[PDB]
């Protein structure tokens, strides 16, 4: 549905990255 | 006086083509006047040159083995010089034009070709063939040439600069000349070479006889067949492709007919004339039921009539529909509707349909009815 | 028919050649303006029983004396005759804006004409003010859109330029 | 808040690369509508007070119990917050209409007002329902002629029906 | 009460049916259950047919 | 013939140059307002019929020695001559306006007329006043300034086109001269 | 004596023909079925054998509209040419029924076209083969 | 609802003539028969024409054909007119 | 005609025709010579009676006639006239046949039909054929009036 | 209705209803809120509805109200504005219901004979339902007005 609280939809900064240093979202 | 002039006079001041032009089959094929403009792009001399060679050759392949003997007087049309009645004068005495059309040739196929070559036109009567016979015996080809370009049909029609053309005139003294016509251009898939027999007779197809089918129907007045007028011609190559209501084009003829199908057809055709022979005495008499009374209805339709907009209250209430050329009389739109469907809703019409289209199925079943020894039958 | 089709390919095939990229390239603004003369056609088409109607009494309205005895339109056949001409015309003009040319209209309409209406006593007058009474009544925004317009009038002053 | 245009440089970005020829005719057609879409938007700002009235008056004509005595539209106030939460999403969705992305919806419209109405007991299906008619009569009044030239419009009524079922069912 | 059968008679005038067909195509329209299946038990309904 | 396109083509034919993005300038500005070129086109083509009759009778209405017996103009044969080639150079001239070029102008219709005029006889003066009428109708109808037609545009301007086709006018009257 | 095109029907309104040209509104069938009229026109001899052989007579013998273009006995002995032998020589061998079953369905189209219905149209369809 | 619903032998129903019509069936054939009365001899009924073509449902036709060979009756031509051949689902 | 009628009514039975059915078959060959006698006289007055009869239609029913009327205009009013002259020539059929089936076989069956698809009011033409029916009354004698009347009764019936 | 109408269908069959025929109903069930809300506007602005398709048809059609005509006179007029107010309440009786069993039930059988018998011109009444058609879909939006003119075109069908 909706992007999680505060992320500005479609500016992500988890976007592109690397599976190596991704961090999950609490 | 529909037609003013005709074609062999020289054009008007007035006119850019001929009145004949403009509507007979001119403006739909590619037979037409191809003029050279004054001055030209090395490009649109080529356009004139490829016109000329489908033209004075008649519809001929040409390798440029074949094109190296003309090198010479094309060049003194690329430069200027030559006009365009001057080239074909040139081409004509050259000898590829000798060994296709006159080498090999009937007298009488070779007038007729160079009547198709250097005119736009089959050979009118008998008379005008014979003095062209006799203006070769006794001055040769060279003289003859001169003898179709330097006299008056050539320089009203053509000028100096169109190419010739196969000319639709519309306006036919001898009738059959038209015939004729379509029957000496076969079409946009036809030559000479392939027409005149010159290379099944010939030897590894050179060295053909030029033979030549209708010096019959030149020499008695007996006038060409109908089917090498429909089937093969410029007719349906310069066609102006819409819905006939008898369709001209002849259909192939079938295999396997019988006498039984074409003696029942023979009658179905003389029942429908007889039919259509009294259907024509009661029209334009007893057409309508309302005709007695279109005399009787206008005093009553004359009376109350308002100029003003908004009469015709009938009471108290509103206003009302009046004052158009067509409306005033009651007439709607499909008043003038009901002349567009005048094949199927009227009663003389149907049956002149109904005769033409037995007329034409019938016409090629004797055509196949022309075989009968090793002819194997069927049971329809 | 003369069409931006028919014209590309006899050119090539007076000259012997194979569809070159001019050729294509013609056909491309085939695709562009068809939005446009299109949507002139099912407008014309769809109100054409309005068009005729208003057109033929005006013809009647310029020229009140062909109802005379001995003239053109002197009895309600020749009326109703007079309106066909009107609906032929359209029809035509409805043709050439499907095929995008003159082509039907100097087939059907043009050629010969000037022959028939000398010989049958048809004055050329009163068959132009009917289609100019159809042209200057062309609300731009309301009959059609700009283009459709455009298209429209350019195919009505085309049968005006040829009829007289 | 991002736009269309916007939508695609922040995937671009993202890869580092520029943008190939294919997402630019992309870009051009989208620019090559452009007039149509301008002129949805402005029939849709032109008619928005009759828009919500008419869809107010329909939902209660439907649903009575919100103006029943007890009812989360009893009173004046209820109301006057009832009928100007429909006029902020349909402002909302012409943004949206107006931006080619749901991007400015989701932030400041849909974002967190699934638990604003069940803090307050408000009935998230009918508002829903009221978004529903809205809806309906935007896309019945998006596709009139009304001295326009004549085209097909029928992805872009599309998209706007979009964005309606995007607000619809986010607040329930 | 101006009942009509326009098919059907059509098709029987012409003789593409049968008057056996044409009664057997009444018996099963609409009108014939409305007025001699549905107000009926089943029974009852043998009797009538 | 030649166009707009084909006319540097034989410019850098001259000296075995590539068109370059120098040359491409001209051609780009020509492709820009390639719209206002047929828009100003269908405005000559839609009042040719008028334009013919309007100039031949104004060039009447200067001189009435055309229309005096032995006159050039005497005749009906010799009306709708004039009436002919009025038409005739209105023909090449939008042919001429289309192509943005003057080359099929001066090839196929002005090539040879001048001689042609003296070996006939036509007086060239009234050949000057039927070609100068016809030139300010094109300019009235290509700026949209007829007194009593208007024809609907997109608003812009158009002076260059005008100026273009008042270029070719007087070609045809030196041509003739 | 009067109207070319008369009418059937009886009593008052009629002109003098029966009710269907003899009174028989609904007309029993008088064709044969297509392998029967080919069997009887004495030309297609080699088609019937071909598709009985083959068991194409059973798709043919259906009540489904079809539009059959059968080959007369000269078609097949023109293929004694070069080319058409180099492509059909093989379905002479007794093993090769399942080719020989495609080439004779390509022949039967769904749907009844008279040769009046196709004047002046041209018309793409599927075959019994699926081509 | 359709014939084919389970009824046989040793069933409530009588033994009947079962159609295997899908229900509603819309499939039609044309038959020519002959079927002389063999009873009029001695019921004394006024004659019909026995000699019939008509169109009846497929639905009907197995019981149809059934009744005319009982009677004496000759059938001279058959054709399916209405209905694809081998259609799966569409028959209705 | 009555000839025919009453054998299609004795064919349905299977019986010959009783002696009544031929007892009135008698009557009406017998009297078929005052028949032609009446349909001579309404035959040859045509033009009076339609004349006479489109005015009292007229001026009952000034709307069809009105601007805009069903026959409104010229053509429209000769059309309609037109149609009661196709009434009158039935009704001369009907009474030379002693019965109304050529008048109910051409003309009345689907009557309604047809004038319902052309815009017709039917209450217009029943109108019409009344002011017929006067009109033609009027020219004949007593009991000729009855007898030729019974037929424009039937069609206005049917014409309801 | 639609569910009686499903289950006498599925009745004459001796089934139960298929999936189908439950799909329907309900869907029908789920729309019967503004099938109400609808039936709800038609029904209380019925004076402006009546009033206003009577003048559409005493101006399309102002014979029926001439000197003579059928609704000719106060209590003449009154009545036909009865009728239309009847076929009013049937229209919204078919709306709720889903379906035209209620309309055609009350008021569509018979029609032309009483009609007929009544001596009232059929297509008067046709032409006031059109009017009645118009400016009732007037007051409604696009896709409502649809639904709604759905019935009145099934009237004028019947009524032709
Ligand atoms: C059709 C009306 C529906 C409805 C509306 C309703 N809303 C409220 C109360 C609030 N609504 C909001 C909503 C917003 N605040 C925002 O800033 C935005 C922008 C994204 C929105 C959508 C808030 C904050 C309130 C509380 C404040 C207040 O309104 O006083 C109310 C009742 C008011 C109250 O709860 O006291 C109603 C009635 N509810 C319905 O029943 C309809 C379906
Ligand atoms: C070097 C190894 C390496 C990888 C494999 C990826 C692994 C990976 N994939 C995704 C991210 C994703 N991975 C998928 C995968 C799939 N989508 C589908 O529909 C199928 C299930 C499947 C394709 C066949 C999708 C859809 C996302 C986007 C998830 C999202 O945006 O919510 C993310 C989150 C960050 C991002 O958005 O890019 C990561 C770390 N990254 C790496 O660094
Ligand atoms: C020297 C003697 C001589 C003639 C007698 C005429 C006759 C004539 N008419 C046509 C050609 C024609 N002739 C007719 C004439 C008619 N069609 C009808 O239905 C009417 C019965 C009849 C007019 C009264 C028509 C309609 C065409 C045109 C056919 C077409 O364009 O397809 C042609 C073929 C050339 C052409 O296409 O124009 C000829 C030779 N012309 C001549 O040169
Ligand atoms: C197919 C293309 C097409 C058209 C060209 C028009 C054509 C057109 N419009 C009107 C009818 C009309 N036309 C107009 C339009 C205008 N009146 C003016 O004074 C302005 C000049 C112009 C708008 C800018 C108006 C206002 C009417 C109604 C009243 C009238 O006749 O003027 C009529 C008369 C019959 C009728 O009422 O329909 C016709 C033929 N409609 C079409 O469908
Ligand atoms: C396909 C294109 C096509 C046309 C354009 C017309 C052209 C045309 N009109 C008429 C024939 C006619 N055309 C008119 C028409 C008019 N008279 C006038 O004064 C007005 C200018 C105009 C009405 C507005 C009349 C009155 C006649 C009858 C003349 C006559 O019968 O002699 C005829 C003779 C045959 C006929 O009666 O139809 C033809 C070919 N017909 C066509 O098939
Ligand atoms: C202030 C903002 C603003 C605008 C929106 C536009 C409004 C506008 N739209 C169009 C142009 C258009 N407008 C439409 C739209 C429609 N046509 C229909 O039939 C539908 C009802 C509707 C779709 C929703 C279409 C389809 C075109 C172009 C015509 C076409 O593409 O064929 C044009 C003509 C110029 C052009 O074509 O580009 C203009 C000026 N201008 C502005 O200044
Ligand atoms: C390809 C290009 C091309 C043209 C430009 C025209 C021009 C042109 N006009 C004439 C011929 C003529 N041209 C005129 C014209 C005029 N005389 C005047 O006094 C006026 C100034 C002017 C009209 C406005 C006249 C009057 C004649 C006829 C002379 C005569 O008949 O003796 C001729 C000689 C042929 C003939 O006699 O018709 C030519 C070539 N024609 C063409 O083919
Ligand atoms: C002494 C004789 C004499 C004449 C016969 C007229 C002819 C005439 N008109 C114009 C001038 C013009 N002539 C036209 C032509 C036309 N205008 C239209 O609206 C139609 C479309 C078309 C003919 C039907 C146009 C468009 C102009 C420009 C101004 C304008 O009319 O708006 C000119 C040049 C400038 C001028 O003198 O006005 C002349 C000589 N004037 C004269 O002095
Ligand atoms: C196939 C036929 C065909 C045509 C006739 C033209 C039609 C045409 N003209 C213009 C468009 C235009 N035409 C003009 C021209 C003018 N405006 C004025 O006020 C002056 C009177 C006149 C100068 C001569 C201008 C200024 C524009 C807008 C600018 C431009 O598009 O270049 C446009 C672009 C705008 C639009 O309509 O979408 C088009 C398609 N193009 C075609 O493809
Ligand atoms: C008393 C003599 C008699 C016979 C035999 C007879 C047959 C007969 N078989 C029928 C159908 C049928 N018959 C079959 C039979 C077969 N399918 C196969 O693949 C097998 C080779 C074959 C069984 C051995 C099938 C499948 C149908 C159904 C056709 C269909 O539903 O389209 C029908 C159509 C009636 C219906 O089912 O609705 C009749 C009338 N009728 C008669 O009066
Ligand atoms: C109304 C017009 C009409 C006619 C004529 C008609 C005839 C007709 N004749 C029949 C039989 C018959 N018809 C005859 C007649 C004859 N045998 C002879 O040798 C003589 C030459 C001839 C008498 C002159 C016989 C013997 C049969 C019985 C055939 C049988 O039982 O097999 C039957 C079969 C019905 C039945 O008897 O069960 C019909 C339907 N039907 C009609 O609708
Ligand atoms: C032999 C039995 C028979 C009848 C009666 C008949 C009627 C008939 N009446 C017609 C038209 C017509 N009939 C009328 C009649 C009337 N307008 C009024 O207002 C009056 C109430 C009424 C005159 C009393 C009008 C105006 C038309 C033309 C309608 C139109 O074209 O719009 C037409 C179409 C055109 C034509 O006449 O061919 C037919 C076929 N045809 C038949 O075969």
């Amino acid at each position: 549905q909706l992007a999680p609280p505060g992320i500005p939809p479609g500016e992500d900064a988890r976007n592109n990255q690397s599976l190596r240093q991704y961090v999950a979202r609490p | 006086k529909v037609v003013d002039r005709l074609d062999s006079q020289p054009s008007a001041a007035f006119e850019q083509t001929k009145q004949v032009y403009t509507f007979s089959r001119y403006i739909l094929g590619p037979h037409r006047a191809v003029v050279a403009p004054v001055a030209m792009d090395p490009s649109e001399k080529e356009v004139v040159l490829r016109a000329v060679y489908r033209q004075v050759f008649g519809n001929a392949y040409i390798m440029e083995e074949e094109r190296a003997e003309l090198r010479v007087m094309e060049s003194q049309f690329l430069l200027g010089e030559l006009s365009v009645k001057e080239l074909v004068r040139a081409l004509a005495k050259s000898s590829t034009y000798k060994v296709r059309f006159f080498e090999g040739a009937v007298q009488y196929r070779f007038i007729e070709l160079c009547f198709k070559h250097l005119l736009g036109r089959a050979p009118d009567n008998h008379e005008e063939i014979a003095v062209h016979m006799r203006k070769y015996q006794q001055e040769g080809y060279d003289a003859e040439i001169d003898s179709y370009l330097d006299a008056g049909e050539y320089d009203n029609v053509f000028g100096d600069d169109t190419v010739p053309f196969l000319r639709f005139r519309g306006v036919y003294t001898p009738c059959d000349s038209f015939n004729r016509q379509c029957a000496l251009q076969g079409g946009w898939a036809n030559s000479d070479k392939a027409m005149g027999g010159a290379a099944l007779s010939g030897y590894n197809g050179s060295d053909g006889r030029q033979m030549s089918t209708m010096i019959g129907n030149y020499i008695s007045g007996k006038p060409i067949p109908y089917e090498k007028v429909a089937a093969d011609t410029p007719l349906k190559s310069t066609a102006p492709n819409w819905y006939a209501r008898p369709n001209p084009a002849l259909a192939p003829q079938p295999a396997y007919v019988s006498a039984k199908e074409i003696a029942e057809l023979r009658s179905r055709v003389s029942k429908l004339e007889a039919a259509w022979s009294v259907a024509v005495k009661q029209s334009a008499a007893a057409k309508d039921t309302v005709e007695t009374w279109r005399a009787a209805a206008k005093e009553m339709a004359a009376m109350r009539g308002i100029s003003p907009m908004g009469e015709a209250y009938f009471g108290g209430i509103a206003q009302k529909v009046d004052n158009g050329a067509l409306a005033q009389l009651g007439n709607k739109a499909s008043s003038y509707k009901k002349y567009l469907y005048a094949i199927e809703t009227d009663e003389v019409s149907r049956l002149e349909v109904d005769l033409e289209e037995a007329k034409g199925q019938l016409r090629v079943l004797e055509a196949a009815m022309a075989k009968s020894t090793p002819m194997t039958r069927t049971a329809e | 028919m003369k069409s931006v089709i028919t014209t590309v390919v006899s050119a090539a095939d007076a000259a012997g050649r194979f569809p070159s990229n001019s050729d294509l390239e013609s056909i491309q603004g085939n695709i562009q303006r068809s939005a446009a003369r299109l949507e002139a056609a099912e407008k014309l088409a769809g109100n054409h029983e309005a068009v005729v109607k208003e057109a033929g009494d005006a013809c009647f309205a310029k020229y009140a004396y062909l109802k005379n005895p001995g003239e053109a339109g002197e009895n309600q056949e020749k009326i109703n005759k007079c309106y066909r001409d009107v609906d032929h015309y359209m029809r035509l003009v409805n043709y050439c804006l499907v095929v995008g040319g003159t082509g039907p209209l100097d087939e059907w309409g043009i050629a010969g004409a000037r022959e028939v209406y000398r010989t049958l006593n048809l004055p050329t007058s009163a068959y132009v003010a009917s289609i100019a009474y159809t042209r200057d009544r062309l609300c731009v925004p309301r009959d059609m859109s700009a283009q459709a317009g455009v298209e429209f009038s350019a195919y009505l002053d085309y049968l005006i330029n040829a009829l007289s | 808040m991002l736009d269309a245009f916007a939508k695609v440089v922040a995937q671009a970005d993202a890869r580092g690369e520029f943008l190939s020829n294919t997402q630019i005719d992309a870009l051009s057609k989208m620019v090559k509508e452009g007039n149509q879409r301008l002129d949805i938007v402005n029939k849709v700002t032109s008619n928005a007070s009759a828009i919500v009235t008419n869809s107010a008056r329909a939902l209660f004509a439907e649903q009575p119990q919100l103006i029943q005595p007890g009812g989360n539209a009893y009173t004046s106030r209820r109301m006057a917050a009832c009928l100007r939460d429909m006029e902020i999403v349909l402002r909302y969705v012409s943004y949206a209409m107006i931006a080619g992305d749901s991007s400015v919806l989701d932030d400041r419209c849909l974002n967190g007002l699934r638990e604003t109405y069940q803090a307050l007991g408000t009935p998230g299906s009918s508002v829903a329902v009221a978004i529903q008619k809205m809806k309906d009569a935007s896309v019945a009044l998006a596709n009139d002629t009304t001295g326009t030239p004549i085209g097909d419009c029928s992805s872009l009524v599309a998209e706007l029906a979009g964005y309606f079922d995007r607000a619809a069912v986010s607040v329930v | 009460y101006g009942f009509s059968f326009s098919v059907l008679e059509s098709q029987v005038k012409n003789g593409q049916i049968s008057i056996k067909e044409f009664v057997r195509s009444l018996g099963k329209s609409s009108v014939y259950q409305k007025q001699f299946y549905q107000p009926y038990v089943n029974s009852r309904v043998v009797e009538l047919a | 013939m030649l166009d707009a396109f084909s006319r540097v083509v034989v410019n850098s034919d001259a000296k075995a140059a590539y068109v370059g993005g120098s040359d491409l300038q001209a051609l780009k500005s020509f492709i820009a307002d390639g719209n206002k070129r047929l828009d100003a086109v269908n405005s000559i083509v839609s009042n040719a019929s008028c334009m013919v009759s309007d100039a031949v009778s104004g060039m009447i209405c200067e001189n009435p020695g055309l229309i005096s017996p032995g006159g050039n103009c005497y005749t009906n044969r010799r009306m709708a001559a004039c009436l002919r080639d009025g038409e005739i150079i209105l023909r090449y001239v939008s042919y001429a306006l289309l192509a943005g070029d003057a080359s099929v102008l001066e090839d196929r219709c002005l090539n040879g007329l001048k001689e042609t005029y003296i070996a006939l006889g036509v007086p060239t003066n009234s050949s000057i006043r039927a070609v100068s009428i016809m030139k300010a109708q094109a300019v009235a109808f290509i700026t949209n300034t007829a007194t009593e037609r208007k024809m609907s545009f997109a608003a812009g301007d158009c002076t260059s086109l005008a100026s273009e086709v008042a270029s070719y006018f007087d070609r045809v009257g030196a041509a003739i001269s | 004596a009067r109207t070319a095109y008369p009418y059937t029907g009886s009593g008052y309104g009629s002109a003098g023909v029966p009710y269907g040209q003899d009174t028989y509104g609904y007309k029993a069938t008088t064709a044969k079925s297509i392998t029967e009229t080919a069997a009887q026109a004495g030309v297609f001899n080699t088609f019937v054998k071909l598709l009985n052989e083959s068991g194409v007579e059973k798709l043919v013998e259906q009540a489904g509209p079809y539009t059959v273009f059968a080959p007369t006995d000269d078609a097949f002995a023109a293929l004694l040419e070069p080319h058409s032998f180099n492509k059909l020589a093989t379905l002479l061998r007794p093993e090769n029924n399942d080719a020989l079953r495609k080439v004779l369905m390509h022949h039967v189209i769904p749907g009844a076209f008279t040769s009046a219905s196709l004047m002046d149209r041209a018309v793409t369809v599927k075959s019994l083969a699926g081509e | 609802a359709y014939d084919m619903d389970g009824t046989g032998a040793g069933s409530l129903e009588p033994r009947g003539i079962k159609s295997s019509a899908v229900e509603k069936d819309s499939r039609c054939f044309k038959v020519t028969f002959v079927l002389p009365s063999q009873s009029r001899l001695y019921t004394f009924r006024e004659l019909q024409n026995v000699y019939t073509t008509k169109m009846v449902p497929f639905s009907s036709w197995y019981a149809e054909q059934q009744r005319i060979q009982k009677m004496g009756g000759k059938i001279l031509k058959v054709e399916l007119v209405a209905g694809g051949q081998m259609r799966s689902v569409g028959n209705q | 005609s009555i000839v025919t009628k009453s054998i299609v009514n004795a064919d349905a039975e299977a019986r010959y025709l009783s002696p009544g059915e031929l007892d009135r078959i008698k009557s009406f060959v017998l009297s078929g010579q005052r028949r032609l006698r009446i349909a001579q006289t309404l035959t040859e007055n045509r033009e009076r009676i339609v004349k006479q009869g489109g005015q009292q239609l007229f001026q009952r029913r000034p709307d069809v006639v009105s601007p805009g009327g069903n026959a409104y205009g010229e053509e429209m009013t000769a059309t309609c006239l037109r149609d009661l002259d196709y009434y009158l020539r039935l009704v001369t059929y009907g009474i030379i046949a002693g019965d109304v089936t050529p008048i109910e076989e051409i003309g009345l069956v689907g009557v309604k039909e047809m004038y319902s698809a052309l815009g017709t009011p039917i209450s217009g033409v029943a109108e019409g054929i009344r002011c017929m029916k006067d009109v033609a009354c009027s020219l004949l004698s007593g009991e000729d009036a009855a007898e030729v009347g019974f037929y424009f009764d039937y069609t206005l019936a049917a014409m309801q």
